[PDB]
C-alpha cells in the first residue's frame, strides 16, 4: 500500500521545483510527466519532467506492535516495514542554435537535482512522512530525435525512505494457571 | 551469344558519356611504411554512368555520407589484388569495388566520390 499518495506528493513536489526553476533560469514552460503512460499519448515539445519507479528494498526486519480492542477482546496485530523506493528523473529540451541566451537541459537536471538536496527542502518534506538520501551521479545521453537533431536526455536516481503499514487480528488472553509437581 | 559484345551495340542506341581513366603500375613507400602509388597516361574512354544513390548515417554525432557511382564499360578494369586499382572522374576523383566480364566482352562498375579534381582544364 502506500504508492499512489507518493506519486502525489512528489508530483506536487516537481512542480513546486519546476516553479523555482523557472523563476531562475528563465524557461519558456515547462510539464511534469510520469513515463509508461497506460494510455498511447505522445510526448511535449515543452521542457519536461519524466519520473519513474524502478524497485523498492525493505530495509531490515518487521516490527510489530499490539493494539487490544476491549469491547471484542481481541488484539489488533500492525506491522511497519520502513522500505526505501528508486525513482529515476530525467529531462528533456532541444537547443536551439540561433538564440543567444542559453539553457541546456543537464542544467535543468542539475538545478532539480540540488533543489531535493537543499536542506530547506528536506525539513518541508519530512512534515510529509517521507526523506531522501544523497544522489551521487547524473549522467547525458544522446538521441536521434527526427531522424536528426541529435538530442541529450539527462537522468538521474533518487531514493526516497518511508514506513508502510499491515493490519491484522489476533486473540487475546486474560488468565493465567499452572501446576507444580515434585 | 557470349562472342561480339553486347555493350558495343547498345552503347549505338542509348547514348554515353566521357570519363578520363589511368591505371596503376607500381607502388613505393615513403619511410613511413605508406604506401604511395603511381598512374601513368590518363586516356580517354566511353561508359555509361548509371544510379544507386547513398543514405547517410552516424559514428557518433557525425554524419559522413558515402557517394556512389555505377559505371558500365567495355574495358578491363581491376578493382583490388596484390596490386592497386584504377581511377577515373566525371567530374571529381573516383576509385571503384568489383569485377565483371571482362575476358569475354565487355565489364562494369562502382566508384566512391574522392574529394576533388585537380583544376586546369579539369586535370
Amino acid at each position: 500500500m502506500f504508492d499512489g499518495e507518493l506519486i502525489a506528493k512528489l508530483v506536487v513536489e516537481l512542480n513546486a521545483a519546476m516553479t523555482s526553476a523557472q523563476e531562475a533560469l528563465q524557461f519558456p514552460d515547462f510539464e511534469v510527466v510520469q513515463k509508461a503512460q497506460p494510455t498511447q499519448q505522445g510526448t511535449s515539445t515543452r521542457p519536461t519532467i519524466f519520473f519513474q519507479k524502478l524497485f523498492d528494498i525493505p530495509r531490515g526486519w518487521p516490527a510489530t506492535d499490539w493494539h487490544l480492542d476491549n469491547t471484542a477482546r481481541k488484539y489488533v496485530e500492525i506491522t511497519r516495514q520502513h522500505v526505501e523506493t528508486t525513482f529515476q528523473i530525467s529531462s528533456l529540451h532541444w537547443q536551439n542554435p540561433e538564440i543567444t541566451h542559453v539553457v541546456t537541459a543537464s542544467d535543468i537536471a542539475n538545478y532539480v537535482r540540488a533543489y531535493f538536496q537543499a536542506r530547506s527542502t528536506i525539513e518541508r518534506v519530512k512534515e510529509l512522512d517521507f526523506l531522501i538520501l544523497r544522489v551521487s551521479q547524473i549522467s547525458n545521453e544522446a538521441f536521434e530525435n527526427d531522424n536528426h537533431q541529435f538530442e541529450f536526455h539527462p537522468s538521474f536516481d533518487m531514493v526516497v525512505t518511508y514506513n508502510q503499514y499491515i493490519r491484522l487480528y489476533e486473540n487475546a488472553a486474560y488468565s493465567a494457571d499452572g501446576v507444580l509437581i515434585g | 551469344i557470349p562472342g561480339a559484345n553486347l555493350l558495343r551495340m547498345a552503347f549505338g542506341v542509348i547514348g554515353t558519356q566521357i570519363v578520363r581513366y589511368r591505371k596503376f603500375e607500381q607502388r613505393v613507400k615513403n619511410d613511413q611504411a605508406q604506401y604511395v602509388s603511381m598512374f601513368g597516361e590518363p586516356f580517354d574512354l566511353a561508359a555509361s554512368v548509371q544510379r544507386v544513390r547513398r543514405d547517410q548515417y552516424a559514428q557518433f554525432n557525425l554524419e559522413f555520407q558515402r557517394n556512389y557511382v555505377m559505371i558500365f564499360a567495355n574495358f578491363d578494369m581491376v578493382d583490388l589484388d596484390r596490386n592497386m586499382a584504377g581511377d577515373q572522374f566525371l567530374w571529381t576523383g573516383r576509385v571503384f569495388q568489383l569485377e565483371s566480364q571482362g575476358s569475354w566482352f565487355y565489364q562494369d562498375g562502382w566508384g566512391v566520390c574522392l574529394a576533388v579534381d585537380i583544376g586546369a582544364a579539369k586535370a
